[PDB]
Order: C-alpha cells, then structure tokens, then sequence
C-alpha cells in the first residue's frame, strides 16, 4: 500500500513541489487538503501517497539551506504538507557532494530519518520510498544518496525508487556537476531498485526544439518533469492490473539488478486538435519525446512499460502497441519474450484528453553514463576542482573507484546490447 | 569526517606555531640590531673618556 516520498535539495524540492501540485489536482485534492473531486477512481488508491476529513502528502522535504523550502511553503500547494515534515539546515552544501554526503548532510540526516520513521510507522503496509533529487549539486546528490543508504539499512526489504535529474553542460550551474553525478551514480547502482534518469539536456531540447520556448527556465523544465512523474506513477495511484506496485514494476522492468536505470518519455509534446491513438503511440516511442538524451535506436530495449491515459479504444491501444513492436522488432531483445507491457487508466492529465507515458529499460542509457564519464575524466586527469572535496575529508581513491564502477555499468549495458 | 576535522585542526595548529616562531625570531633580531647600535654608542662614550684623560696628561 503506502509509499513514502522524499524530496531533497533545490532541484528535488522544486520538482517534488510540482509533482504534488499535479497529482493533488488529479486526485481532486485542493491546497488545503480537502477532497472536492467527482470520481471514486480518485480516492480508491489515494492512501498510496496521502495520509488521512483532510489528505496530507506522505512527503518529507529536506534541504541543507532554507530558501527553496521557504518558496515551497509559500508556493501554490505549500500549505498541504505536514509542517513537521520540513527538515532543513542553514549552512548549505555549496554544490559539493562531500558536503552533502559526509559533513553538513551527516549533521542533519538523523533528524530526517526520525521523520521517515514516523511516516513509516503509521503505514499499514509500506511498499517503499520514492526520492526526487538532482545528481549535479550537493544536497540532493550527496545527502540524498546518504539518505538512501541509511534507509536501506533500516528498511532493507523495501523498494527504493528515485527520480534523478542528471546534469548537462548545456544547462549547468557549476563545473563540478560531473564529479557529483559520478559519485551519486555509484550509490544508485548499489542501492536503488528503480531510477528514472531525467537528463536536463533532454528537457531543455524538448522545450526549445519541440515546444518552441525560445528561452526555457527551470520552471519550464520542471513542468515537463512533473507531467512525466504523474504519468509514470499512474499505475501506483489508480486501479489496475499491471505494475500496480513498486515491487511488481521492478520484477517486470529489471532483469539484472544493476541495470535499473530507465529512460522515461511523454506524449503529446507539441508547440485543441484531437490526438489519435496512432499518433500517441508513435510519439511515445520517438527519441524526441524521451527525457534521457540517448537515442533508443543506438541500443535495445530489455523491457518497456507503456501507460495510456484518457478515454480511448483499448482495442486500438493493443493494436498500435503490437504494430510498434512488430515493426521495430530488432530494437527489442529477443531473449526476453513479451517484454513490452501496456496499462490504460481512464483519467487523463489536466488539459489533455489523451496522453501516454513511456518507461524504457534500454541499453542506450549507456550513452548518458558515458557522457558523464568523459566530463569527469577531462577534469580528474588534471585533478581539477578536487580541493573542494579533499577539504571535506575525501581522498582521490574514492573518485577513482566511482569512475571505475560507472565505467563497469557502461560495459554491462554494452554486453546485453550485443547478446 | 574525522579526517576533515583532523586536517582543519592541523592547519590551525601549524599556522599558530609558524606565526609564534616568526614573531619570536623577529623580536630577537630587532633587539640584537638595537643592542649592537647602543654598544657602538657606548664604545664612543668610553673613547671620549679616554680623550679627556689623555688631555689631563
Ligand atoms: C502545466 C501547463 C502550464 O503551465 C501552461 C499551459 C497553458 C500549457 C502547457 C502545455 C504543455 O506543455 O502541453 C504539453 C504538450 O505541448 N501538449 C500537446 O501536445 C497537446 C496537444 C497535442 C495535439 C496534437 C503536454 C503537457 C506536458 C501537459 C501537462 C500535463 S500534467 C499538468 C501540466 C500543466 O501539463
Ligand atoms: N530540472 C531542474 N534542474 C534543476 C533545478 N534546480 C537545479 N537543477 C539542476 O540540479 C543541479 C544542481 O543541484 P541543485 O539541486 O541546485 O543542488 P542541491 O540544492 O545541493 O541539491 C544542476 O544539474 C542543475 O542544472 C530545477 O528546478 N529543475
Ligand atoms: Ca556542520
Ligand atoms: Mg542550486
């Protein structure tokens, strides 16, 4: 039944706030936590995300500085969160994974776990956790991965899911993002069950090229993200058969434990006109609607989950999903039979009669790790910017080890791509 | 974290000690320059004594 949601750092709290605004709207929950919807489908699985005549997100808001969480509290749905679930320090993490993971984050993490435990303890049957964060900064990356490790120690038989924003030079705050992301990926490989890889470069290019936004803001990017998070959690939050819980999703999507990094996608993305099931299906599988900046035609799908939302012919959905597989059969590994599963939920996202969300486990995700790996090495060969990390107690050897582990992941994807 | 604490502490310590050693060396040097100056001036007073003694013969 219950999922506990955690959002850490600037990026993590910004996208996490938007996620809660969007799903609260879908479930008919207003900013004061009152239900004012008109379909029983809205409430049937509400307790997955909301404690209970008011509904309060099962959500913990974490940061090492107060500013983003002050904006959250002032923002649209800011009063819906439980006030005790805001856990924050004052010193910040300076875009530094070591600060998040080892020094500043270490001072705050026990207070976060106290709140996690209080939420877990009033669950009838906790399924596990979802974390929103970036990998490029300090708090979401360093403190978020510290939290994941501590949660795993205290709840080792629960599922850990992340929405992880991956940095890009094209949409960048500091030069040390590749260091922070490489250190984080090493943690995610060992300690998550499912990670949605959301590439800031993909978000930007979707906004700029497809949506025709001349100058995208983080706000624009987060709109994309929150739409995708809504889509990918649909089957957790509404009645249905397929991928209806975190553990069932993992069993269907993860054939080898380390290869749990998914490329999500959304359709439609266009700059009133009716969308057809054919169009949704074709757009959902097109590289330009995917959020990891990897070309799926450069690899193979191990597994895919597709979710369609809205009133539409179930027959035509099954038909088009079979057309795509049968027509592009070479991009699907042949040694996992029937590796594409399709769900359908009657409730569309706000503003859309019909939508589809894609979750692919593709060997092409190797390209994202390789890019981060190349940007890490260009700096690490000259030990550039390392003093920020060594001043917090870290040694060079830990960087060598993270780099190796991420290169190992890349090789593992390549192996299955060739098999 | 222990390593980070240790290296911050060791930085303080070394900066404290280096400074104490420079301020002492500086002080002894300056003092010695002054003592030498005064010793030259005192030699001169002794010499002027001898002149006035030499005159008395
Ligand atoms: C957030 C929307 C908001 O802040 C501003 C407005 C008015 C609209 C944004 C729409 C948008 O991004 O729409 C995309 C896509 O561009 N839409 C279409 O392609 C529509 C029709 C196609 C026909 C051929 C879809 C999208 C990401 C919508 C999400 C759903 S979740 C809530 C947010 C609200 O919108
Ligand atoms: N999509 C998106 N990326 C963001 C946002 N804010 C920061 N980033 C990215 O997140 C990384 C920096 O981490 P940030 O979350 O600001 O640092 P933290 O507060 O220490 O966790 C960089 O890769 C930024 O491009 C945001 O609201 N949305
Ligand atoms: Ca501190
Ligand atoms: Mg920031």
């Amino acid at each position: 039944r219950e999922i506990v949601h955690i959002q850490a750092g600037q990026c993590g709290n910004q996208i996490g706030a938007k996620f809660w605004e969007v799903i609260s709207d879908e479930h008919g929950i207003d900013p004061t936590g009152s239900y004012h919807g008109d379909s029983d489908l809205q409430l049937e699985r509400i307790n997955v995300y909301y404690n209970e005549n008011k509904y309060v997100p099962r959500a913990i808001l974490v940061d090492l500085e107060p500013g983003t969480m002050d904006s959250v509290r002032s923002g649209p749905f800011g009063q819906i969160f439980r006030p005790d679930n805001f856990v924050f320090g004052q010193s910040g993490a300076g875009n530094n994974w070591a600060k998040g993971h080892y020094t500043e984050g270490a001072e705050l993490v026990d207070s976060v776990l106290d709140v996690v435990r209080k939420e877990s303890e009033s669950c009838d049957c906790l399924q596990g956790f979802q974390l929103t964060h970036s990998l490029g900064g300090g708090t979401g990356s360093g403190m978020g991965t510290l939290l994941i490790s501590k949660i795993r120690e205290e709840y080792p038989d629960r599922i850990m899911n992340t929405f992880s924003v991956m940095p890009s030079p094209k949409v960048s705050d500091t030069v040390v993002e590749p260091y922070n992301a490489t250190l984080s990926v090493h943690q995610l490989v060992e300690n998550t069950d499912e990670t949605y890889c959301i590439d800031n470069e993909a978000l930007y290019d979707i906004c700029f090229r497809t949506l025709k936004l001349t100058t995208p803001t983080y706000g624009d990017l987060n709109h994309l993200v929150s739409a995708t998070m809504s889509g990918v959690t649909t089957c957790l939050r509404f009645p249905g058969q397929l991928n209806a819980d975190l553990r069932k999703l993992a069993v269907n999507m993860v054939p080898f434990p380390r290869l749990h990094f998914f490329m999500p996608g959304f359709a439609p993305l266009t700059s009133y006109r009716a969308l057809t099931v054919p169009e949704l299906t074709q757009q959902m599988f097109d590289s330009k609607n995917m959020m990891a900046a990897c070309d799926p035609r450069h690899g193979r799908y191990l597994t895919v989950a597709a979710i369609f939302r809205g009133r539409m012919s179930m027959k035509e959905v099954d038909e088009q999903m079979l057309n795509v597989q049968n027509k592009n059969s070479s991009y699907f590994v042949e040694w996992i039979p029937n590796n594409v599963k399709t769900a359908v939920c009657d409730i569309p996202p706000r503003g859309l009669k019909m939508s589809a969300t894609f979750i692919g486990n593709s060997t092409a995700i190797q390209e994202l790790f390789k890019r981060i790996s190349e940007q890490f090495t260009a700096m690490f060969r000259r030990k550039a910017f390392l003093h920020w990390y060594t001043g917090e107690g870290m040694d060079e050897m830990e960087f060598t080890e993270a780099e190796s582990n991420m290169n190992d992941l890349v090789s593992e994807y390549q192996q299955y791509q060739d098999a | 974290i222990q390593k980070a604490i240790e290296e911050n502490n060791n930085f303080i310590k070394m900066a404290k000690e280096k400074l104490a050693q420079k301020m002492e060396s500086n002080k002894e040097n300056r003092e010695a320059h002054l003592a030498a100056m005064l010793e030259r001036l005192q030699e001169k007073d002794k010499h002027a004594e001898e002149v006035r003694k030499n005159k008395e013969l």
